[PDB]
């Protein structure tokens, strides 16, 4: 289910629309 | 938005911080200000324990609102 963030590879939770170590928008 | 963060000891941390963030990003940005880890943090709000994955508009957390941090569990 999490997502991994494009520029720091960080796995994000669904409800989240912002990484949460970059703060980069999610895709 | 503005929101409280009360800790056991007595200290009210201020976080600025969106609806739109999950429990797992405050308590990321407890981490920028206090210096705790965030698998030790433990929110609670209205009595309850908050989830990590779900957004601070999930559970109708508003601006001025004050949550109280737990370490540990
Ligand atoms: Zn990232």
């Amino acid at each position: 289910i999490k997502w991994a963030c494009e520029y720091c590879t960080y796995e994000n939770w669904p409800s989240a629309i912002k990484c949460t170590m970059c703060r980069a928008q999610r895709p | 938005m503005q929101i409280f963060v009360k800790t056991l000891t007595g200290k009210t941390i201020t976080l600025e911080v969106e609806p739109s963030d999950t429990i797992e990003n405050v308590k990321a940005k407890i981490q920028d200000k206090e210096g705790i880890p965030p698998d030790q943090q433990r929110l609670i709000f209205a009595g309850k324990q908050l989830e990590d994955g779900r957004t601070l508009s999930d559970y109708n957390i508003q601006k001025e609102s004050t949550l109280h941090l737990v370490l540990r569990l």
